[PDB]
Parts: structure tokens; sequence; C-alpha cells
């Protein structure tokens, strides 16, 4: 009814601060849930696996 | 014994810009029969204010 429209977005993301670089979307349809977040992932610190 | 004179404004909008003024908020084709009155009438007393 007026020109120039807009729509939002509503990404869901973990992580302290919702908008630093890196944060990965909860609910993603391609990418699974981190399901160790909510649980044993939250008291210890798994290393990231790299090349060698 | 004295002649009338005449006095004669026109400004003309497009309809690109009266289509948005009612999706703006304004009424187009009320504001701008307003928009003359305002001027013709200001330029009105132009004419006696600087006559006397």
């Amino acid at each position: 009814n007026s020109p120039t429209g807009q729509v939002f977005a509503l990404r869901a993301v973990y992580g302290k601060d919702p908008v630093a670089a890196g944060a990965k979307e909860a609910f993603h349809p391609m990418y699974g849930p981190d399901a160790m977040f909510s649980g044993q992932g939250a008291a210890k610190k798994f290393p990231a696996l790299a090349a060698s | 014994q004295t002649a009338v004179k005449s006095r004669k404004l026109k400004t003309g909008i497009t309809v690109e810009l009266a289509q948005d003024l009612e999706a703006n908020g304004f009424d187009a084709p009320n504001f701008l029969e307003d928009l003359l009155a305002t001027e013709m009438a200001d330029e009105i007393n132009k004419d006696i204010l600087q006559s006397l």
C-alpha cells in the first residue's frame, strides 16, 4: 500500500552475543543442532578439529 | 474609477508524487488546492501591505 516496503527476519542463534561474527543459527533447516550446548558441552570445552 | 487586474498561479504535480502522498499520509488533491490557496492569499498581502 506504499512504495518501498520491508520484511524482517528472526534468526535464532546461541552464544553470549547474538550479533558477534561466527554465530551459528539454532533452528537451521540444513545445519544440525549442536546437541552438546545444553548439556555436557557447557561444563567442559571440547577442542576443535583441524588438520594434523 | 479603476480597472481590475489579474493574479495567476500554477504548480502541477506528477501522478507518481500524488500516488505516494496518499500512501505517505497526506491527501494529495485536497492538499495541493490548499497549497495554491495559501500562497495566493499570502500574495494578496504583499499587494496590499506593500501598497499602503
